[PDB]
């Protein structure tokens, strides 16, 4: 029967999609950085009608094995602990015997019923999640000095350690965040501490990881760069101003006040710059817009998105709005523009195109790729380790991927417009009411994701996936 | 005599309020929002022209308009939620 | 003809109540109109930022110019010469049915009857709006004016589809909108217990097991639709999908 | 020879119906028309309403156009107010949502009754299949009782044929457009008497379903089947069934030989070993059709069954058998070719099975 094409079956292949929690703005609190590993083996060990259900009595006895096997590694043994670490790559490969896709999505389930878990745990105490992964959690901790979270960080991890469900579970906090300002994961600048030391101050190094500076003119990221600093360490100033004095938060309110009036005067000096330069043939160099996979906006003043992004930017505070407001009403009166203009609002400069759970087989580590907004150096090698992908299996994948859709697309159902009821006649001309059939998957949305597909092959030289987009 | 003109006013920012008085209101409360009040903004801000003899609309009558408008709406509400709209309303009429 | 604007009680249409008790005229009245539109207002500030940009562009300022060039590039006709085709088309044309029109027709009335029979006795009151001979008359004349437009002295399927449209939302939207009117509920929460109990986040289960379980025990099928379609509008956790054979519970 | 061509169902001409005025109207073709610099060849979402309608509307014209049918049959929504009289209906037959057996029509459904029903022999009845029906109406529910079931019955090609003329939709002498529409017979009888003669010399060979190109033994006899047909070349030479054995998808293994570079060196070799036919090479064309499992199939169907147009073989990977033989021609799994005065449909996929397996059951 297997041979036969189904409609569930060809669902539960395809939906290898994991979803993750992104919540941005600013915080002047405590945020734990913290990993989470061997996910797949305590979902696995912890926990008729439903046609969609994988035999239990194989997941019992799977379980057995699991956990025996579990006993026998703990027991100074590195062919179990091998062995168990080889079984997640084992479970996902198709290439293995004995395969079947229902216990993959089985497993797939139960592994995100397992982390939303977790995230609740998690939330029971005074705590915000602020992004979560099948990898990386990150966790708002309500204290305000690094120092003091000690016995608080690891009394968390003792109580979430001893829970009997996430009893395998093996936690390692990596960072500590003193002052974040967090928009997304490839977006994001703060003051980090590695780990906290006694009777001595830690050591603070700041980063800056930011790829909307790669949309910007070559002449302008320098004053990105710049002005990044100069308002981090305003923001910095400002809260320990705050702390030393004892939906509001005096730790950041009036921080703006420090450089408004040297950042209107920069920005008058750049317009009247480029107003003077911007013809001029020679110096048409520095003007040119970069051009990058994913991007899909189409600008001609530079000068504008430079002050779009530095006030996106501030705009994340969520506690300090009205200011911002008003420096971002008075930069634009620089220009010949007002308030509520449609070109004096900020988006997104690069789409997104991320291949879900790429295998390290050097690792049997399971990660996402997002070949547009993630920087090169990390595309081509894995995340812990340092070692080379091959470059025909990404091909292959994202091949893979485009064939996935286009099939999802064509095996889409149909919507009544007014009413939301799904088609349910073999032909009909329209709704027994009124309005007429639309198909759940609109056309603008895959024609826009065969376009980056083809931006994306022409970046990076991929013979291949040209060969294969060229015989449609 | 005098007869105002409108055209230099913001679209967006009307058309943005409407919108945000078309939510909460019933969606929240009980104040019924229809067409007719985007029409007496209009009118408000054509009333304010008329005040200072003048044949065209500036940007300060409308945000005036707006303004008075917007009081008006969220000065009618319960005890409960006065503070958090007022604060939520504030973004249209900075000044 | 008589054209007339009326509004129910209570301003609003409040669909929460009962369509009985929002509309005071008697049957006799309505019988005679044969075109009921029940207008109300939504708001998802899509159709709003629409609405709100018509409204400021149709400002004097700059409307005066648009429908201009609807003149200019023949998409609209003045209001003169519609006035002159409407009483040239009502002074020549006068069309007539065809057989298969006509039966059609007969299969469609009877269907509606059938339809308003069968929301009578789930609801057990009689129907604020009624169904008689003089709504059959009503889409033949309907026919027959669609027919007069292009001066065609025969009516064929063409018209009368487009008819039936217009008298199918007409009636969707008055008539049989929310028959229920919102066992008694012991069942509703003991059914409620039972998906959430046997069925988890993310499986599905096919739609004639559940039915025959259901029909095996107390709940019978009559029952099993009305609260799966209530569950699906609901939509907090149950989805359709691959026609009406996988209940998703999302 | 030539005046022949092989096409396939990519560039197949586009020829709709319309049931009001019985003709077939011809569409543009995307290809030309339209631009097609990013994506058009994905269909608008109408079409799968409209691909049923069509399929019931060619059924019911050949059904009417029968000698026998001149009794007439009754649409199904025209069933509902009478009762104790027997009708003749058609339309599809399949499942609907409650899971009975009911019968679909443009103008509506109704239940369907099995339990007294005499079927005529040598049919499959398969849901999603046309069946003429014949039966007692009762409404009491709305059970259609049935006493038999019977396929529609089918026509010839010249009386197919003549009701359009001699429609050029294979056409090769010429082709049709929105303009204007063509036709010819007066070169009919020419080409049949041309082929009348040397036909013997102009033969085609086919061979069996899924070869593979990985084992030995298969190389082995088809080297024996060359060695025997190089000194007598034929005309045409097809080449059908899947080439491997093993569906082609992703790899999660970077030490050992990934699936694309294997099935890049499984046809490397059919070069190798076409260099010692220089005669078979040089004097007979070379056909290739996809199977079950090849590289755009299986890369997601993973050698199960899915859509029925597949594409032809990537030129990716036939980079040495186009510089080899100087006539190579790869089709989709439905591929037409037009010979002088015949025409030849190849559908290469498993039926007994399908109609098996399915098949629907009748109490007795
Ligand atoms: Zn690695
Ligand atoms: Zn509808």
């Amino acid at each position: 029967i297997q041979n036969d094409f189904d409609l569930n079956t060809s669902w539960i292949m395809n939906d290898s999609e994991f979803p993750k929690i992104n919540n941005s703005g600013v915080y002047d609190n405590v945020v734990l950085d913290v990993g989470v590993d061997n996910l797949t083996v305590n979902t696995i060990l912890t926990s008729e009608f439903v046609h969609d259900a994988f035999s239990n009595d194989a997941l019992n006895v799977l379980r057995g094995m699991l956990k025996e096997w579990w006993d026998e590694a703990l027991k100074e043994n590195s062919t179990a602990d091998l062995l168990v670490n080889s079984l997640a790559s084992w479970v996902q490969n198709p290439n293995a015997k004995l395969f079947d896709g229902l216990l993959r999505y089985h497993v797939h389930n139960l592994t995100k019923k397992a982390l939303l878990q977790l995230v609740n745990e998690f939330s029971a105490l005074g705590s915000t999640i602020v992004y979560a992964d099948r990898n990386q959690i990150l966790i708002k901790t309500n204290k305000y000095s690094p120092e003091n979270c000690y016995a608080y960080s690891q009394y968390m991890m003792k109580a979430v350690r001893t829970n009997p469900m996430f009893s395998y579970l093996d936690l390692n906090i990596k960072r500590y965040w003193d002052l974040l300002i967090w928009m997304d994961k490839f977006n994001f600048s703060g003051l980090a501490c590695i780990e906290i030391e006694e009777k001595e101050n830690q050591d603070y190094t700041a980063v800056s990881q930011w790829q909307l500076k790669k949309f910007l003119s070559p002449i302008y990221q320098p004053e990105f760069e710049d002005w990044m600093m100069i308002i981090l360490d305003s923001m910095l100033k400002t809260k320990q101003s705050y702390l030393k004095l004892n939906s509001v938060e005096n730790s950041l309110n009036g921080f703006s006040h420090l450089f408004s009036k040297p950042l209107m005067k920069r920005v008058k000096k750049l317009f009247k710059n480029q107003q003077e330069f911007i013809l001029d043939p020679q110096y048409e160099a520095d003007y040119v817009i970069p051009v990058l996979p994913g991007s899909h906006l189409n600008v001609k003043n530079p000068l504008l998105e430079l002050v779009k992004s530095l006030c996106h930017v501030m705009l994340l505070s969520k506690s300090t709005i009205l200011e911002i407001r008003t420096l971002r009403k008075e930069l634009l009166k620089i220009f010949e523009l007002r308030e509520f203009a449609k070109v004096a609002e900020f988006k997104d400069p690069s789409l997104s195109l991320v291949v879900p759970d790429f295998l390290c087989e050097y690792c049997f580590f399971i990660s996402d790729i997002d070949f547009c907004k993630a920087a090169p150096e990390s595309i081509f090698s894995c995340v812990r380790c340092h070692k080379a992908f091959n470059q025909v299996l990404l091909q292959e994948h994202l091949i893979q991927k485009l064939r996935s859709d286009i099939e999802s697309y064509l095996i889409q159902d149909l919507r009544c417009s007014r009413c939301h009821k799904v088609k349910r006649d073999y032909m009909s001309a329209h709704c027994p009411c009124a309005g007429a059939w639309e198909g759940t998957l609109p056309r603008e949305s895959i024609v826009q994701k065969l376009n980056v597909f083809k931006q994306v092959a022409k970046y990076y030289g991929f013979d291949i996936l040209l060969s294969c987009i060229a015989d449609l | 005599k005098i007869y105002p003109k409108l055209h230099q006013m913001d679209m967006d920012k009307v058309s943005r309020v409407y919108a945000d008085l078309r939510r909460e209101s019933i969606s929240t409360g009980s104040f019924p929002i229809t067409v007719r009040h985007l029409e007496s903004i209009l009118r408000i801000a054509e009333s304010f022209a008329k005040m200072r003899l003048s044949e065209f609309v500036s940007s300060y009558d409308l945000d005036r308009a707006i303004k008075v408008v917007v009081d008006s709406f969220v000065d009618a509400q319960k005890v409960s939620v006065r503070r958090q709209l007022r604060r939520s309303f504030a973004i249209y009429t900075l000044g | 003809s008589v054209l007339a604007a009326a509004n129910p009680i209570y301003g609003r249409y409040d669909d929460l109540k009962s369509p009985g008790d929002n509309i005071d005229f008697q049957t006799t009245i309505l019988s005679r109109f044969d075109m009921i539109f029940i207008v109300k207002d939504d708001h998802n500030e899509e159709r709003d930022i629409s609405i709100a940009n018509h409204v400021i562009n149709i400002h004097t300022g700059n409307a005066n110019a648009m429908q201009n060039q609807q003149e200019e590039n023949g998409s609209e006709i003045s209001i003169e010469k519609m006035k002159r085709y409407i009483t040239y088309c009502r002074l020549k044309c006068a069309p007539r049915l065809s057989p298969q029109a006509a039966e059609k027709l007969s299969s469609n009335f009877v269907t509606i009857r059938k339809q308003l029979l069968i929301n009578e006795l789930e609801s057990t009151e009689r129907s604020s709006i009624p169904i008689t001979i003089r709504q059959l008359e009503a889409i033949i004349r309907i026919t027959e004016s669609l027919a007069k437009l292009e001066l065609s002295p025969i009516a064929q399927e063409r018209h009368v589809d487009e008819a039936i449209r217009l008298f199918q939302a007409s009636t969707m939207d008055a008539a049989s909108q929310d028959p229920i009117g919102g066992t008694s509920l012991s069942e509703i929460r003991r059914f409620e217990q039972e998906l959430k109990r046997r069925l988890p986040i993310g499986w599905s289960t096919s739609y004639q097991t559940l039915r025959r379980e259901f029909v095996d025990t107390h709940r019978f099928s009559q029952l099993a639709l009305d609260k799966a379609l209530y569950a699906l509008e609901k939509h907090e956790t149950i989805q359709l999908r691959h026609q009406g054979q996988n209940i998703y519970r999302s | 020879r030539d005046y022949f061509k092989v096409i396939n169902a990519s560039q197949q001409q586009r020829f709709s119906y319309n049931p009001h005025k019985m003709q077939f109207i011809f569409v543009p073709n995307k290809k030309q028309n339209g631009l097609g610099g990013i994506a058009g060849f994905l269909p608008d979402i109408e079409d799968k309403v409209q691909m049923f309608l069509t399929r019931y509307y060619l059924t019911n014209d050949r059904v009417m156009r029968n000698e026998n049918f001149q009794m007439s049959i009754t649409p199904i929504k025209n069933l509902l107010g009478r009762d104790a009289q027997n009708f003749l209906l058609l339309g599809l037959l399949n499942k609907n949502f409650k899971g009975n057996w009911s019968l679909e029509d443009p103008s509506g459904s109704v239940e369907i009754d099995i339990s007294q029903t005499i079927p005529t022999q040598g049919h499959y009845y398969v849901p999603g299949c046309m069946v003429l029906v014949e039966g007692i109406y009762y409404s009491v529910g709305n059970k259609f009782h049935v006493t038999s079931m019977t396929l529609p019955p089918g026509e010839r090609r010249e009386i197919t044929l003549e009701t359009i003329g001699n429609l050029d939709l294979l056409g090769i002498h010429g082709i049709s457009n929105n303009n204007f529409i063509a036709r010819l017979d007066k070169d009919l009888k020419i080409r049949l008497h041309l082929l009348e003669k040397e036909l013997t010399d102009h033969k085609f060979v086919i061979l069996g379903a899924n070869l593979f190109l990985d084992d030995l033994k298969i190389m082995t006899a088809l080297s024996k089947i060359l060695q025997k047909l190089n000194d007598d070349p034929p005309t045409l030479l097809i080449w059908q069934g899947s080439f491997t054995s093993v569906p082609v998808f992703a790899s999660m293994s970077s030490r050992n030989i990934s699936s694309s570079t294997q099935f890049k060196n499984n046809f490397d070799a059919l070069a190798t070993l076409l260099s010692r036919f220089d005669n078979l090479t040089e004097n007979t064309t070379m056909i290739f059709i996809p199977g079950p499992n090849d590289l755009w199939g299986s890369m997601v169907s993973l050698g199960a069954s899915g859509t029925l147009p597949q594409d032809p073989i990537p030129s990716a990977f036939t980079k040495k058998i186009n510089k080899v033989c100087k006539n190579v021609v790869w089709s989709s799994n439905p591929t037409r070719i037009a010979y002088l005065s015949q025409e030849i449909v190849i559908f290469r996929d498993d039926l007994s099975g399908r109609f098996k397996r399915h098949r629907l059951e009748f109490p007795f």
